[PDB]
């Protein structure tokens, strides 16, 4: 289906993320507190997708609204991005299997992964800062892309569009942050290392998520959310558990200890530690 | 024998060094430095233990038990 | 070879300081203190392990395991 | 002597090689080197503590302690 | 050299007590017994380590190891 | 001093059994094989750290940090 993100203001583009985490998910009954929910993806089928069109980073222009970010729907990865003025779909490798019909579909050399738009970037996604300003240079070198070799100046370009869409819809705390950059004051988004944390966590928070019942408080490798209201202020959307990215290893998704609930690998993780006695050599 | 059987409601650490807890409402320590860590994961995860000793007296010494996960 | 592959269903802490789990329906035993909280870790959150040794039987030591994320 | 009890606000390795934790707002040291990492499982989870000492002066050293959960 | 990058898709204990992982497609051991503990936790938090040694051909020996978040 | 403060942003244990972190922006190794296992536990939990030593530049040693959780 289509969507679109709408970078007027900040309620336009908080409506926006909004009605598409309403078509694409389900918030969970033990996680919601009126319209504000901690959301599970809906199983869709294996190549869905979502068309979102980018509009409103800069009103003075009738005709920036041409690009397109395709986004597989059962977890959110950006696919690619679509030129509507040259009907033109630039797929990244990893996604062969994501096929638009009735547009110019080109097959590019490198993945969609962070590890390799980092590197191409020449920009770290800790510290990064995006505004209105440096969207909107996003959205001119994303347009004046042409081949099938993602540039540097195009990945940076990938790297800001996707925490602003795909970021912000799984985490209302970047959500949160980033709308700010949409006011009169055009302030700067700086990506922190707690956003970027945050996103490397999400395949494990999807997966303990759903077992929460009311407990004091939930933690999960690095992350600690120590009330309720700091699950449903950082945490909008996770994944569909029971999708890869949803278990490392073992089967027990979490462990109560003390009304915290605990990712059980975490806990296995520092419970391993054997008697410091043993710390010896050559006695 | 099997002493006693449940989760461990609590576990001290000795200044003799040896390791107590208590399980079933009756306390058992042990001299085995390498229980310590294993029976306070137990203690943490809800793990039931059985306590297996020739002498089962509350407050008696053990060195054998059994981790089930629950 | 491989004597045994799946989830640790119970361990157990023996009284020569050895260290017993069973897994695939059989028991076995190891003598490496370092496996101990490796194993019990293992058991606690789920782990499929592999037992490996010249001896499959259950009852029988060894002291190779894998630990698979499957 | 109960000298402290509840949860361990934080920890500290020292140089001369001890451990110190605090506890209801009362500093604690122990030379036990077993009781490193089990008393920093228990800062991690929240475990309450409760510190014996025949010395209860904050600041003071100790090398027993009792862990229980909620 | 970085000899291999990426998350441990198994680790084992050796008979030998060593300690082998397989990192990106390829096996390494280690001698160093305070790994095994570091390795399992990296394994069971999904962490990025990277193998430094001398020899990054499969099946070689590391001492060297970093973990990181990514 | 206090050299820094924060969460470890990566660990490395190298090849002379030293082991080091990385906490706001700067580095730092120790040589007690003690705060091995306690370093990376924080590490993998986001335990706020407070590195501590008389040297106080990148790349330089210590032997005293503080944990907390918060």
């Amino acid at each position: 289906q289509e969507f679109t993100i709408d970078f007027s203001t900040q309620q336009s583009y908080v409506s926006s993320l909004n009605s598409i985490r309403t078509a694409i998910s389900t918030p969970l009954e033990h996680i919601s507190q009126g319209a504000t929910s901690v959301s599970v993806i809906n199983h869709t089928p294996p190549g869905s997708y979502i068309s979102v069109g980018i509009r409103g980073l800069d009103v003075y222009q009738a005709h920036f609204d041409h690009l397109r970010l395709i986004i597989e729907q059962n977890n959110l990865y950006v696919a690619g991005f679509v030129n509507t003025a040259t009907n033109t779909f630039y797929r990244f490798s990893d996604f062969a299997h994501i096929s638009l019909p009735g547009v110019t579909t080109i097959s590019m050399t490198t993945d969609s992964s962070y590890t390799t738009l980092q590197r191409v970037a020449a920009l770290e996604r800790s510290g990064m800062q995006i505004s209105r300003h440096s969207l909107v240079s996003s959205y001119l070198a994303l347009m004046e892309f042409s081949g099938n070799t993602m540039t540097r100046e195009a990945s940076r370009a990938v790297l800001r569009f996707v925490t602003v869409t795909a970021q912000a819809l799984r985490f209302r705390q970047i959500q949160r942050e980033f709308r700010q950059a949409l006011s009169e004051t055009a302030p700067v988004y700086t990506m922190t290392p707690e956003d970027v944390d945050l996103t490397l966590n999400w395949g494990r928070i999807s997966n303990v998520l759903p077992e929460y019942r009311g407990e004091d408080g939930v933690r999960v490798g690095r992350i600690s959310f120590n009330n309720i209201s700091a699950i449903l202020g950082t945490v909008a959307v996770i994944l569909n558990c029971h999708q890869p990215e949803c278990q490392i290893t073992g089967d027990r998704p979490v462990i109560k200890i003390n009304n915290t609930l605990w990712e059980s690998n975490t806990a296995a993780a520092f419970l391993n530690r054997k008697s410091q006695s043993l710390y010896t050599t050559g006695e | 024998a099997d002493c006693a059987k449940g989760k461990i409601e609590f576990s001290k650490y000795n200044e003799n060094d040896t390791f107590t807890v208590k399980v079933a409402g009756k306390e058992y320590w042990t001299n085995r430095w390498n229980l310590q860590p294993l029976l306070q994961s137990a203690q943490l995860t809800g793990m039931t233990v059985t306590i297996k000793s020739s002498t089962c007296a509350s407050g008696s010494g053990f060195a054998e038990v059994q981790f089930n996960n629950d």
